């Protein structure tokens, strides 16, 4: 499926940025209360995703969404 | 020859990757602001005077 | 690390080599300040100048403009090479 494919190039995303092991990264969890994330490290994710598997997600909405189920329903939108 | 050279903790290669996303997504403000305290430091120059006296260098005994 | 992204290059040599030039700018620069305490003036003069300086140079300038300067160039940054602003993008 294409959700399970896009969550998994998030996960390697997230694996390299700050740690977090792939097999418990799930869309079932949010960023800031579970994987204790940053405001800056989520300009972090939005960077490498801008240069490893382009698309676009803009300004002041890094914000918007919260659980990583948001943020790859986000991807997948598009 | 042993167990010497090993690195432990990572927390300053985080805070640097941090700081450098900073840079990435928004470089105008940063230059700006930057560029403002270079400012700051450059308006002070040409008012410079020099001191070819090295009485008032040393001390007094 | 250009080939993978231009400013992905940016944040990922700041974090491999901007922690290494700013740990020995640190040490070189307070080793040079704490040349304020002696008693000959001129040496107190030039260390302190010295020191400062490089806490300028590390902290705010190479720090914070140059690569800032690095990303609002773009890909113009490296003429006459022709290099590209993102790679060809990859698939799921």
């Amino acid at each position: 499926a294409t959700q399970e494919e896009i969550i998994a190039g998030l996960a390697e995303i997230i694996e390299e940025v700050t740690g977090i092991e792939p097999s418990e990264v799930t869309p079932e969890k949010s960023f800031v209360d579970d994987l204790d994330i940053d405001s800056l490290s989520m300009v972090e994710i939005a960077v490498q995703t801008e240069d490893k598997y382009g698309v676009k997600i803009p300004d002041e909405d890094l914000a918007g969404l919260r659980t990583v189920g948001d943020v790859v329903a986000y991807i997948q939108k598009l | 020859f042993g167990k010497l050279l090993e690195p432990k903790r990572m927390a300053r290669v985080r805070g640097w990757r941090k700081v450098g996303a900073a840079i990435v997504r928004w470089p105008g403000p940063i230059l700006v602001g930057a560029v403002a305290l270079a400012l700051v430091g450059l308006l002070t120059l040409p008012g410079y005077r020099t001191n070819y006296n090295d009485r008032n260098y040393l001390p007094a005994d | 690390e250009i080939h993978a992204g231009i400013n992905t290059g940016i944040i990922r040599a700041m974090g491999g080599s901007g922690s290494v030039v700013t740990a020995a700018g640190l040490v070189f620069a307070f080793t040079m300040m704490s040349f304020a305490v002696s008693e000959l003036t001129v040496m107190a003069q030039v260390g302190t100048t010295i020191g400062m300086g490089l806490l300028f140079d590390t902290l705010i300038v190479r720090s914070f403009m140059t690569p800032s300067i690095a990303a609002l160039l773009g890909k113009w940054f490296w003429w006459p090479q022709v290099v590209r602003q993102r790679p060809i993008p990859q698939p799921w």
